RNA sequence: AAUCUGGUCAAACUUGGUCAUUUAGAGGAACUAAAAGUCGUAACAAGGUUUCCGUAGGUGAACCUGCGGAAGGAUCAUUA
RNA sequence: GUAGGAUAGUGGCCUACCAUGGUUUCAACGGGUAACGGGGAAUAAGGGUUCGAUUCCGGAGAGGGAGCCUGAGAAACGGCUACCACAUCCAAGGAAGGCAGCAGGCGCGCAAAUUACCCAAUCCUAAUUCAGGGAGGUAGUGACAAUAAAUAACGAUACAGGGCCCAUUCGGGUCUUGUAAUUGGAAUGAGUACAAUGUAAAUACCUUAACGAGGAACAACUGGAGGGCAAGUCUGGUGCCAGCAGCCGCGGUAAUUCCAGCUCCAGUAGCGUAUAUUAAAGUUGUUGCAGUUAAAAAGCUCGUAGUUGAACUUUGGGUCUGGUUGUCCGGUCGGUUUUUCAACCGGAUCUUUCCUUCUGGCUAACCUGUACUCCUUGUGGGUGCAGGCGAACCAGGACUUUUACUUUGAAAAAAUUAGAGUGUUCAAAGCAGGCGAAAGCUCGAAUAUAUUAGCAUGGAAUAAUGGAAUAGGACGUUUGGUUCUAUUUUGUUGGUUUCUAGGACCAUCGUAAUGAUUAAUAGGGACGGUCGGGGGCAUCAGUAUUCAAUUGUCAGAGGUGAAAUUCUUGGAUUUAUUGAAGACUAACUACUGCGAAAGCAUUUGCCAAGGACGUUUUCAUUAAUCAAGAACGAAAGUUAGGGGAUCGAAGAUGAUCAGAUACCGUCGUAGUCUUAACCAUAAACUAUGCCGACUAGGGAUCGGGUGGUGUUUUUCUUAUGACCCACUCGGCACCUUACGAGAAAUCAAAGUCUUUGGGUUCUGGGGGGAGUAUGGUCGCAAGGCUGAAACUUAAAGGAAUUGACGGAA
């Protein structure tokens, strides 16, 4: 019921019944893949790409039409970033928080938030390590965090 | 509610530890462990102790019932500690006399007071090798002085 | 987290029974759960039950007969060494005569009597009396 | 064979050092018991300044009084 | 580690040289043990808890510590050598010692036996039938513990209870029971005692002759006699005494509780007391407790270990075939063998299905058909061997995803425990016994437990683990290769290269359905519009108070709790404009909103973050809670800076009361407020841990989001906005019954708990002593975290009920 806050909501995407294609909504799988690749090249993250596909074009999910997801496709092509997207975002957030703290020494809530973010990042990092995406003996923290980010 | 204690199939050591920890709230258990009887408790965690009658002392009783309870200040032989032993039945204190050896027993309450006699923990049983009850009865006689 | 899905289901069923409902809706719907349900049916504690295919995990509906009294689930799946089975039964079930102690084992998810017959016990799941 | 040169095992001793457990111990400062001591009446009734809590400071003793908090409050109440 | 040395040998066992390891919150290390380990013991529903010096197995030790001889085996102590500690013998020069063997003594202590008899048994040692044996047995003492049970029995007569032939009143009493120092016959062994038994010799037992029972004995004690708890409102003595009393309590001139008699109870050769301990104690809780208020939820969030963790991969049907008890008759000489039937447990298979696969041995078998027939008209039946079904077994590869779980098995010394058999006279026991001609024969000395770990095998549910996503993947008629290795024959050695058969490793060709489960009303992250008294930094208001300035007006204004003090008049106050300062941020303001809590309400801005939502977005187990540690954290206090208006601990001071440094009163340093450091506590309280699920109605209410030809805005249709209504998800919130609960107040959770088990953390175990002592540790301190015991005490609490009461209404 949420990781960090005490807010237990279900703001959530439903997903339709048919694993098979929504008949009429046409195009091609290959075309979709190409589009995704292009997006990746441009700079759009997998989620972003998916959103784009949903909004203007007739795509519902890549999982449906291609068979494969988006991240997987990117990997196959050679386009998934070194740091996975969510993790990267988290890191960025942490960095921002750190910066804010530096700017304004006296700020307790902010500090707490930063700490929380860091913890989250650590968790994520650990998970990644367990999986085998990010190589082991590697902490994504604070001083080098900035460097990692940019 | 899962109710406090871990119900996992591999949560056994933790449970044991918890139990152990709890054990130190139970008083008897604690006593058994630390050797409070062996380190204190005038007697050496024993049933009885022979002791020398230092003097006859009438002690004033607690409350409700009001009386003087004909106790004896006894010095235990083995340790050297000084205690106060109540002396049972009518008279009895006369029989006990003064400077006699006196075999004490616990009063009943695993230490502690015995009803109304405040600061008193022991029955005199034998005086100089007889038995107080017996003396009272006059079934057996005293071995002179 | 949603720990012991089966347990949750059982609890729900119990609640329904207490209420006086004629049927229950169950979310997660496992293999184990299904097995349990089947066992119950065999015994004679439950009507129809139907697995909805949410194109996903599962979702069961159970027809209650009004016969169930408790449909319990013991917590960690304790390792039962055949002789201990009797003890377990004594602990859980009312009467030597009737009721069951649904326990998974090598052979399959079965009641206690069945296990005895087989000559094969294992880890407990639940009970029905 | 005594005797004997180097080792080695090393008791013990001497004088120190150290940890544990005991144990004298002038004085101190406590607590407990007991039925009838002394000065208060703190709390309990809005207990006659409502109680507490934290915290400072004071006092002969309860205790007082700041500050913040709590009602186990002496109010589940004032509509427009 | 390497090498040596040593040792019977392995080995940092020791030496040399080098390396820097090794163990640890899955509690290393240290400390304690009134700890030798285990078999086992006590208790005894199940789970347990405590004890185990002690008859068996191990291990240690011989006053302590050391060293060694001899020897197969000792670091022996009924061997030696030393030193320490203790001690003996002495002619003082010197000698000898070691009971934790047995006996015995002291000593200590609450606490434990004879300086006895013997090798007959049991076994042991040697040069060994033969000796020895305080090992061992035999008695002695012995109320440790355990078993078995005497302490009158039957009469008669004599006085009363009960059946009654009949009850005109009786009564015989024809029938049966209890009471009397009557009395009488019949035993008895406890004692004694010839004998004989036993026995190494004795005792004692069992066996006997003889004597030995009549209340005076051949004599039962202990505790109790209000309750708990079986049994005295008996009598006297006592009179808060003396005493009993585990606890409750009894005692104060009417004691059923003290002290005596009688009665009487309980247990009985035992019964009491003391301490432990087990049960009872679900008052240590895994089974199986509590934490809103009774003791108990860390103030809050973070968080490593730990503990746990959504669903998804082989399901279903047939076809035979082994049993195993009920049935159908006993088909039978109370027992047995099939069928009509059954459920139940297997086995083989076939179902898109491999159970590990082959290199070979044995291919049992016929899938066979080579001659076709011993022969009822036959597919009833088998002498029979080239192709060849291999499961009928081996004996070797190849390499196993690995566990946990459970199965049966093999091992868990005997004694113990459970337990079968059996006349120790019975039993506690014991391993004995039992039957003949009673010339010889003959049953026994079982079985089961112990679940920790290891071994063995079957099972594949549950739970984990693993694999093909740069496929460096799988196979194989690949076709090249590369590195091999290498034995077998070329006479036998040393080659070199082959044919070849087995490794291994890069190519390329083919084969296949070629390879990712879901995407948890789990979680993270992007996106979208939003929301907010959420935080930081920055400004704006009200101001409001105060001092001061200038301004005006001449007796008081402040203050009062009823009342007073207290201040100015050379207008203080009051009236009016300002200024400075640092405060705060009303009204708005609610059963309203946000924040992890603490906490947060004027302005705008800036700075990031956040929940809810919406989402056909994306990752795929990242998840839940947490001892180590971390982040915050009201107020006060603190150090150090700014200010200080008022209130305002300290202090002055004015009343009141027996008094009152207390309220009330007036004043008012520290602060209060702020800024830089700390501190880390609260009735940080919802006195309610978190996550999860489910159970009963209702309206609202905040924040999102849907639909309404709804209404109004009105700039004509509008389109935003703002409502109305319905549903929707979301946090700070009523009524009834509770069947759910709860001791009850109450609770829709404090429910789904003796019908006890969703996942976790933490806390509590009568009250006090005490949040103390001590040590740690943390601090500038104040204090914080951590945290005792001795000793004490029968209640401390909670909730409510009726009262009584209240300067409450
Ligand atoms: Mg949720
Ligand atoms: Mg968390
Ligand atoms: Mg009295
Ligand atoms: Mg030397
Ligand atoms: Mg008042
Ligand atoms: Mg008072
Ligand atoms: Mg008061
Ligand atoms: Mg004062
Ligand atoms: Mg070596
Ligand atoms: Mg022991
Ligand atoms: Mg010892
Ligand atoms: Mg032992
Ligand atoms: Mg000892
Ligand atoms: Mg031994
Ligand atoms: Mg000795
Ligand atoms: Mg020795
Ligand atoms: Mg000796
Ligand atoms: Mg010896
Ligand atoms: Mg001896
Ligand atoms: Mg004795
Ligand atoms: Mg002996
Ligand atoms: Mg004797
Ligand atoms: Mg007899
Ligand atoms: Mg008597
Ligand atoms: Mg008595
Ligand atoms: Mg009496
Ligand atoms: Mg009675
Ligand atoms: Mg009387
Ligand atoms: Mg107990
Ligand atoms: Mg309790
Ligand atoms: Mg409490
Ligand atoms: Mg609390
Ligand atoms: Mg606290
Ligand atoms: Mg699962
Ligand atoms: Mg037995
Ligand atoms: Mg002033
Ligand atoms: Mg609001
Ligand atoms: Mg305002
Ligand atoms: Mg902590
Ligand atoms: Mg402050
Ligand atoms: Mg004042
Ligand atoms: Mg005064
Ligand atoms: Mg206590």
């Amino acid at each position: 019921g949420r990781m960090h806050s005490k807010g237990k909501g279900m703001s959530s995407s439903a997903i339709p019944y048919s694993r098979n294609a929504p008949a009429w909504f046409k195009g091609s799988s290959d075309g979709v893949v190409e589009q995704i690749i292009k997006y990746a090249r441009k700079g759009l993250t997998p989620s972003q790409i998916g959103v784009l596909l949903r909004d203007a074009h007739g795509v519902t999910q890549a999982k449906v039409i291609t068979g494969n997801k988006i991240l997987r496709i990117l990997k196959s092509n050679g386009l998934a970033p070194e740091i996975p997207e969510d993790l990267y975002f988290l890191i960025k957030k942490a960095v921002s928080v750190r910066k804010h703290l530096e700017r304004n020494r006296k700020d307790k809530d902010a500090k707490f938030r930063l700490i929380l973010i860091e913890s989250r990042i650590h968790r994520l990092a650990r998970y990644y390590r367990t999986v085998s995406v990010l190589p082991p003996n590697w902490k994504y923290e604070s001083a080098t965090a900035s460097a990692l980010v940019n | 509610m899962g109710k406090g204690k871990p119900r996992g199939l591999n949560s056994a050591r933790k449970l044991r530890v918890h139990r152990r920890n709890n054990r130190w709230a139970e008083t008897t258990y604690k006593k058994r462990l630390l050797g409070t009887a062996f380190k204190s408790s005038p007697f050496g965690g024993s049933s009885h102790a022979k002791g020398i009658v230092l003097e006859k002392i009438g002690i004033e009783s607690k409350q409700p019932n009001s009386a003087i309870r004909k106790c004896v200040r006894v010095q235990l032989i083995k340790n050297g500690k000084k205690v106060t032993a109540f002396v049972p039945n009518d008279g009895c204190l006369n029989f006990v006399d003064e400077n006699d050896e006196v075999l004490l027993a616990g009063f009943g309450r695993k230490g502690k007071a015995k009803g109304d006699i405040p600061g008193v923990r022991f029955k005199v049983v034998k005086v100089s090798g007889v038995s107080l009850l017996a003396l009272w009865k006059e079934k057996k006689e005293k071995p002179r002085s | 987290t949603r720990t012991s899905v089966l347990a949750d289901a059982l609890n729900a069923i119990n609640n329904a029974e207490k209420t006086g409902k004629r049927q229950v809706l169950i979310r997660p719907s496992s293999k184990v759960i299904i097995k349990f349900l089947q066992v119950m049916q065999k015994h004679g504690y439950i009507g129809e039950f139907e697995y909805i295919d949410d194109h996903r995990s599962g979702k069961i509906v159970v027809q209650l007969n009004g016969r169930l009294n408790k449909c319990g689930v013991i917590s960690p799946r304790f390792n039962v060494k055949i002789a201990d089975v009797e003890k377990w039964t004594a602990n859980l079930l009312p009467a030597r005569q009737f009721g069951y102690v649904i326990l998974t084992t090598s052979a399959g998810i079965m009641d206690h009597e069945e296990a005895h017959r087989k000559h094969v016990s294992g880890k407990i799941l639940g009970f029905v009396y």
